[PDB]
RNA sequence: GGUUAAGCGACUAAGCGUACACGGUGGAUGCCCUGGCAGUCAGAGGCGAUGAAGGACGUGCUAAUCUGCGAUAAGCGUCGG
RNA sequence: CCCGGCGAGGGGAGUGAAAAAGAACCUGAAACCGUGUACGUACAAGCAGUGGGAGCACGCUUAGGCGUGUGACUGCGUACC
RNA sequence: GUAACGGGGCUAAACCAUGCACCGAAGCUGCGGCAGCGACGCUUAUGCGUUGUUGGGUAGGGGAGCGUUCUGUAAGCCUGCGAAGGUGUGCUGUGAGGCAUGCUGGAGGUAUCAGAAGUGCGAAUGCUGACAUAAGUAACGAUAAAGCGGGUGAAAAGCCCGCUCGCCGGAAGACCAAGGGUUCCUGUCCAACGUUAAUCGGGGCAGGGUGAGUCGACCCCUAAGGCGAGGCCGAAAGGCGU
RNA sequence: GACGACGUUGAUAGGCCGGGUGUGUAAGCGCAGCGAUGCGUUGAGCUAACCGGUACUAAUGAACCGUGAGGCUUAACCUU
């Protein structure tokens, strides 16, 4: 139930080998607005692929 | 020329901050600025500021440029601690550790 | 859960009033031994 | 120099270890004493119904606490410095 | 004066012998937690050291075949009270 | 789980007899060094020429030393041309240690020979403070339930407004005593407090709010019981009671 | 995590169209009856995950990672 030795500050740093963030690779592009944005998502305006969706 | 931006007695833990510093260590600001503000963390906000706030200070009190700017050091460094009691069953007391941490970024023309 | 202290002011003050120990000789000890000590409250009375 | 075969063989570090450099956390050490401790030589050895010891509430150009004071309320008269 | 939410917290300027004395303030040790650099480490089994010892990095040096850090491989080796 | 040579293996690398080599310990020898105890040269207020011999060690006995704080020597000596303390490096002694010096620090330190002790810490499920581990793991307190539009804002699943949905309704509604004591209303703020965010709050700060001949208390009367002038009783304190 | 299919030169998912299956004669209207109900329109209406089809909606052009002929020695071969 509980340990019977204290684990060393080396085994831990094991255990968080695996705890790394990763980064997005890239955003898109509008093709009207030009603005950086996630993939299949719209822009901070409200554009989507030059269509310019719903703003509000 | 070396400019630095400082947090100090940040409501988050050093762990937590760690894990966001480490995505933007040695990457142009330009960059950096870009995935900090795709990041899901609460630390990410933090840090965008700091980032920030150095940018400025290289081009106000040292008259740098932007677009040769980049990230050179980052690094997070434990804070003091809160302490709080929280109850629990048959009467037993606990100790409840609120952690900080001093965030500071360095942003070089080099 | 019934729990052992259930207030009363007006109990309160009939047990360990002032009044209440200064009507015995061991009552009016418990003052003098307060006042040497320097309590800034001798008595529950307020 | 080319082809094939056989033998041999560096450059990787997700992480970790040791050493050094530079930091954070923390408040030890040194230095300091308007506080204590133990005595010596002299004082005074009692206060109170002319209201005591100890308290409550008030009192300032004054919101709070401390000190002083008591509706004459951080004070009044008189004699000296 | 500048970034920031007319924030928090910082970077300049100025004061001072000193701001790495900035009010979380003299000196600022250890446990503990980080960033950078050198070397070692992903076919090898156990009180983690000790004796032997290659290679690599660096500082010397009239190269003087030395010093310092690291430690592949190998003999022996089951903490303290 | 081979498991009755330690193993590989061995027809000698097994056994018996004889002989000659070699390996093998902190044992013995060689070279350098330190110390104890003996006798010798009457050496000397003793070290040697020498000379032999000894030196594992618990309980325990004997002998000799290091360092720390304080007093005298000291109205001396060192020190802002940088003291104590902190942190490195080099040298040095058989050991506890000592000396010099770079950086930090910014005002005290102290030879020699004597004197006095709150004089040396790894352990006592020792005491106090600080910081690790498990671990970014368990958990976030009744399974009555939420969805969307607009507003405010640096930021809205949680705040304000609106429309639906769901739950209690002999209460989860309304009014009091006891108890608490400003939690009440308005403006303003978000560090800490709220088990998340927060513009919101029973949170911080400032101002405002409690109006009685008839309500309650006080007041008049007494129950259980308490106290009790004299009194009765008891070493004192004190007990009972008109 | 992984593994498989697909991304407009497209049937990957939803919707839509047809069918099947399940339930068992919808609503409205008309007729009979004082009425509850019954009968006709009618095996009607509705129908999840299933079967066969269909680009109506969503699967965007890009960007990112990964390079530029691949060590030494020896033998046999090219030039048995």
């Amino acid at each position: 139930a509980v340990q019977q030795n204290k684990p060393t500050r080396s085994k831990r740093g094991m255990r968080r080998s695996h705890d790394a963030l990763t980064a997005v690779t890239s955003l898109s592009v509008d093709k009207t607005s030009g603005e950086k944005h996630l993939r299949h998502h719209i822009t901070a305006d409200g554009y989507y692929r030059g269509r310019k969706v719903i703003a509000k | 020329m070396e400019t630095i931006a400082k947090h100090r007695h940040a409501r988050s833990s050093a762990q937590k901050v760690r894990l966001v510093a480490d995505l933007i260590r040695g990457k142009k600001v330009s960059q950096a600025l870009d995935i900090l503000t795709y990041t899901n963390k609460k630390a990410a906000v933090l840090v965008k500021k700091v980032l920030e706030s150095a940018i400025a200070n290289a081009e106000h009190n040292d008259g740098a440029d932007i677009d040769d700017l980049k990230v050179t050091k980052i690094f997070v460094d434990e804070g003091p601690s809160m302490k709080r009691i929280m109850p629990r069953a048959k009467g037993r007391a606990d100790r409840i550790l609120k952690r900080t941490s001093h965030i500071t970024v360095v942003v070089s023309d080099r | 859960m019934k729990r052992t202290f259930q207030p009363s002011v007006l109990k309160r003050n009939r047990s360990h009033g002032f009044r209440a120990r200064m009507a015995t000789k061991n009552g009016r000890q418990v003052l003098a031994r307060r006042r040497a000590k320097g309590r800034a409250r001798l008595t529950v009375s307020k």
